[PDB]
């Protein structure tokens, strides 16, 4: 039970870190697109 | 084991090159990468920073990055310039013109993929990568904007590794480029979320040390970087030489970072160019800090002290206990035993030296000073069109300011906190 | 028959194991190559030293020992050092990345990757035993591997060996030689998870050993080498009853019957004498009465606490060298009339005595004088709970602000494990108060 609970929790900590980093790459696409449609 | 070093932009590459010159001399590595030293202690942990090549050559695990070729041509011509791996030079032609948005979103995004190709090549041949250290300034466009983009991309591919920065904070006393506070605030917003440990190297403090203490009427970048290279040698001693304490990046982070966002360290050095009592008093003196913060204006969460040279370990222990006992008000009572001491036998042209790493709530003085200069410009939207021109919205400046003001509040919260 | 397997975990466990095995080789006349000329039975036997040493057909005496660390640099010094030929390579187990002073990394993230291999190597030692008695586990409380990997291993050994005895030698943290701010977290987490899996634990306070080295051996600034030589003498006194024969010799298991009144109350206080420099020992012979008297001086204890302010539940004296029962009994009678020795009302007051005739040995280049007689006192005193109270207080200061807790949560741990571990320590502190109250 402890090693399963631990594996789950660690994987959820990392998945959320990657979700935050993927939203930055999403926001960066939006900024480079905003520059294009300004010109 | 292995650390991968990245140096980004003009400042990053200038302080980066001095770092490699200084630690190559300490490890007995010459400019052709040959070992000509006199001690086994020099080679025991050489693999932390150097790769071994054909013919017992040592090659820095170093990647050199800029959007402008000029500074990297001068590195290649610098004394240790031939020691770097030629394929580890990654440069564009455009430049960033001190514009964070060009470094982070437009010019830098074009170059970042070829930097990651080199990072991946260095990372893949590591027995067991500890993580990364980046040297950069926060006041320009490449080191600031592209530096923080690289951190975000490296973290996406190596999320379980430690990310460490040597981050040079801007001052009106050294550059008269007026958008530096914008670039520094936008950079701090990235560093708060995406680094584990940041050494705050304040150009304000380096200028004041060169002027007031070392009596240099007209400090150059050369004079500033002499202080930076001595500090950087000091704070990496425990990573590079056999030893007990903070001997790898994760162990340092676990000793120094009680809350994930409060990872901005005030480095110190003594003597500024000596008995153990004098080293100890000087390394804790406001005048010896590489961040323009008075430690008596806050409290220490955590401290690492590193003594270098042949000296009495008994005298070092007694003096380190003396400073804590006599200054007990400036160490939070709810982190017991929060000051750790290392002694390394190899000194840096000195018989003895002390390097100080502090996680002090007084670091809020550095962020408040940047925040004041940011607001003075941002309230009149001065020069914003250079940033909106690259696709950024005003709201991203508002968010960066709020997050840096939140960081200040958080240092203040732990400063006021009490055990009872 | 009656084999004991030693398991040395992490830097402290490994460096203390190096000092213990060096000393056992010198005590039994075993050379660094494993040869023992005095042993006439080649390739096996059931002599008392065979509890700790197996024998190859080539006459090599091999420690019944596994060394485990999650990084290689400490065990690499055993692999290339003076005693490199003593150990088969498969007894020396290393990973690539350590637990970074984090219990959660030692128990879960890094530890899970090597635990099946370690149990494999331990099984290989167990399979060569005709009557395995149990395990001796050496570790720090403070390190990530010493704390978290040891907890994992002790849990897995309870599963694979059921109720086989597990004894610990546990290094309790001191600020003079500590390497991590989070040692109190690691200490409480491992004490909580290990407590149901351990039969008997000897705590060694680095601060008590540090002070004994400074005060009694005149070492200005003790190193691990200084501390470990002294610790090895105390460990050797405790295991001497398993490794030597003699008429007056009393097996450690028989002392354990007296030392553990309730399963949780299993932390004996060790006190060792004499600890004396060669310069002070010269023409000063310490008698049975002097070394016995020195066992009731708090300054000679392995854990800092004051037994004069608690109650005894047991007192055992393990003598080695030139000691006869007459001199012991006169020493004890004198001490009873003079010292603050108060037993709980439910325990008999008799001191239990063992004598092993083989005198103490010292390691060349050591700080300790070679003496004709020595003693280790093992007492079960309520005063040992002071050591828990000190660690619990440091835990509470940091945990009230959740200082450093994100390093544990990042590795998959929950806050609930912290509060559960701390509650178990509160209940332990309370158990030590209760056993000291008089019967109604
Ligand atoms: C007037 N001695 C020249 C000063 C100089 O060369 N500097 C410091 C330049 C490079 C500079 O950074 O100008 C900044 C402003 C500044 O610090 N000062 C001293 C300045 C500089 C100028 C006029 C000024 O008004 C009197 C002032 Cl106050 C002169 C101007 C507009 C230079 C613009 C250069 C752009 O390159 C094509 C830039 O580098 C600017 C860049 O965007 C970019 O993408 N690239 C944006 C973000 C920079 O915000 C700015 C504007
Ligand atoms: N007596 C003694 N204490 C030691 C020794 N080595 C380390 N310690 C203590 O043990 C604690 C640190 O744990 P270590 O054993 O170094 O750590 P580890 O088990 O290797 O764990 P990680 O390095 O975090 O993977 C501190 O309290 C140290 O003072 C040693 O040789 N002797
Ligand atoms: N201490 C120090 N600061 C520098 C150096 N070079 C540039 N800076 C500072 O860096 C900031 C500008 O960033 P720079 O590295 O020049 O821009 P980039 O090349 O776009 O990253 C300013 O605050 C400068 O004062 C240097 O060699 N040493
Ligand atoms: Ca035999
Ligand atoms: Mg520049
Ligand atoms: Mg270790």
């Amino acid at each position: 039970q402890k090693m399963e609970s631990n594996k789950e929790n660690r994987e959820a900590h990392l998945a959320a870190m990657l979700e935050r980093l993927q939203e930055k790459d999403k926001h960066a696409e939006e900024v480079r697109k905003n520059k294009e449609l300004k010109e | 084991r292995e650390i991968v070093h990245i140096q980004a932009g003009q400042c990053g590459n200038q302080i980066g090159a001095k770092f490699w010159e200084v630690i190559s001399d300490e490890h007995g590595i010459d400019p052709t990468g040959s070992y000509h030293g006199d001690s086994d202690l020099q080679l025991e942990r050489i693999n932390v920073y150097y790769n071994e090549a054909a013919g017992n050559k040592y090659v820095p695990r170093a990647i050199l990055v800029d959007l402008e070729p000029g500074t990297m041509d001068s590195v290649r011509s610098g004394p240790f310039g031939q020691i770097f791996r030629p394929d580890n030079f990654v440069f564009g032609q455009s430049g960033a013109g001190n514009n964070w948005a060009k470094g982070h979103y437009t010019e830098g995004a074009e170059l970042v993929d070829s930097v990651l190709d080199v990072v991946r090549k260095e990372s893949e041949s590591c027995d067991c990568l500890q993580g990364f250290q980046l040297t950069h300034s926060l006041g320009g466009g490449t080191g600031s904007g592209m530096g923080t983009l690289l951190i975000s991309k490296i973290r996406e591919e190596y999320p379980d590794r430690i990310m460490n920065t040597f981050s040079v904070v801007p001052s009106p006393k050294v550059s008269d480029t007026v958008v530096e506070p914008y670039n520094a605030t936008l950079s701090v917003h990235q560093l708060v979320e995406n680094t584990d440990e940041t050494y705050c190297i304040d150009n304000e403090a380096l200028y004041d040390i060169c002027f007031r203490t070392l009596k240099l009427t007209t400090p150059t970048y050369g004079d500033l970087n002499h202080l930076v290279s001595a500090t950087m040698s000091g704070v990496t001693t425990c990573l590079r030489f056999p030893g007990q304490l903070n001997a790898d990046l994760r162990k340092l982070a676990v000793n120094m970072v009680p809350f994930p966002r409060l990872h901005f360290f005030m480095p110190g050095f003594a003597p500024l160019t000596l008995t153990v009592p004098e080293l100890t008093q000087q390394m804790f003196d406001a005048k010896n800090m590489m961040a323009a913060c008075d430690p008596r204006h806050g409290r220490y969460l955590t401290v690492a002290a590193v003594f270098r040279g042949r000296m009495s370990m008994k005298e070092v222990d007694e003096q380190m206990l003396n400073v804590q006992n006599k200054n007990s008000s400036y160490f939070v009572e709810w982190i017991p035993n929060n000051v750790k001491t290392a002694v390394c036998d190899i000194p840096p042209g000195l018989k003895m030296s002390a390097t100080f790493i502090g996680n002090s709530t007084a670091i809020q003085e550095l962020f408040k000073r940047i925040s004041e200069q940011f607001t003075a410009m941002f309230r009149r939207k001065a020069f914003l069109h250079w940033y909106t021109g690259e696709g950024m919205d005003e709201m991203e400046f508002t968010e960066a300011e709020s997050n840096m003001n939140d960081l200040v509040s958080e240092y203040q919260q732990y400063q006021d906190a009490t055990a009872d | 028959m009656r084999e004991c397997i030693s398991i040395h975990v992490g830097q402290a466990g490994v460096q203390i194991g190096n000092a213990c095995w060096e000393l056992y080789c010198l005590e039994h006349g075993i050379q660094p190559d494993g040869q023992m000329p005095s042993d006439k039975t080649i390739g096996g036997g059931d002599d008392s030293f065979n509890t700790f040493f197996s024998e190859t057909g080539a006459g090599k005496h091999v420690p019944r020992a596994v060394f485990v660390d999650l990084e290689p640099t400490v065990i690499d010094e055993v692999r290339t050092g003076t005693y490199r030929q003593l150990f088969h390579p498969e007894q020396l187990i290393t990973g690539k990345e350590d637990a970074a002073n984090n219990y959660a990394r030692g128990h879960y993230t890094i530890g899970k990757e090597i635990i099946d291999l370690v149990l494999d190597r331990i099984r290989k030692l167990a399979d060569q035993c005709t009557g395995l008695q149990g395990f001796l586990v050496f570790h720090s409380f403070g390190g990530g591997t010493g704390s978290g990997f040891t907890s994992l291993l002790m849990e897995r050994l309870s599963v694979d060996y059921g109720k086989k005895s597990k004894l610990e030698f546990s290094i309790y943290p001191a600020p003079q030689v500590s390497t991590a701010v989070v040692e109190p977290y690691n200490s409480i987490l491992t004490t909580h998870t290990t407590l149901e899996h351990s039969d008997c634990a000897f705590m060694v306070d680095n601060e008590a050993i540090y002070d004994i080295c400074r005060r009694n051996l005149d070492i200005e600034r003790p190193t691990y080498t200084n501390l470990n030589r002294l610790i090895s003498q105390i460990v050797s006194s405790i295991t001497a009853s398993l490794r030597f024969d003699g008429a007056l010799n009393v097996d450690l298991t028989e002392f354990q019957t007296n030392l553990v009144p309730y399963p949780r109350i299993h932390f004996p206080l060790a006190t060792y004498a004499p600890v004396i420099s060669a310069e002070k020992a010269y023409h000063e012979q310490l008698s049975v009465a002097e070394i016995t008297n020195a066992c009731f001086e708090p300054a000679n204890q392995m854990v800092k606490c004051d037994p004069r302010h608690g109650k005894y539940m047991a007192c055992c004296l393990l003598y080695r060298g030139d000691v006869v029962p007459k001199d012991v009994n006169a020493a004890i009678a004198t001490i009873k009339t003079k010292r603050s020795i108060q037993f709980v009302d439910w325990c008999p007051t008799g001191f239990k005595v063992g004598i092993n005739y083989q005198p103490p040995t010292v390691v060349p280049g050591g700080d300790l004088a070679k003496v004709q007689r020595a003693v280790c006192m093992l007492s079960n005193t309520t005063a040992i709970a002071e050591a828990w109270a000190r660690l619990d207080h440091k835990f509470d200061l940091m945990y009230a602000k959740r200082a450093f807790v994100h390093w544990y949560v990042g590795e998959g741990m929950e806050e609930g494990e912290f509060s559960e571990a701390r509650e178990d320590m509160a209940a332990l502190e309370k158990d030590y108060e209760e056993v000291g109250v008089d019967s109604v």
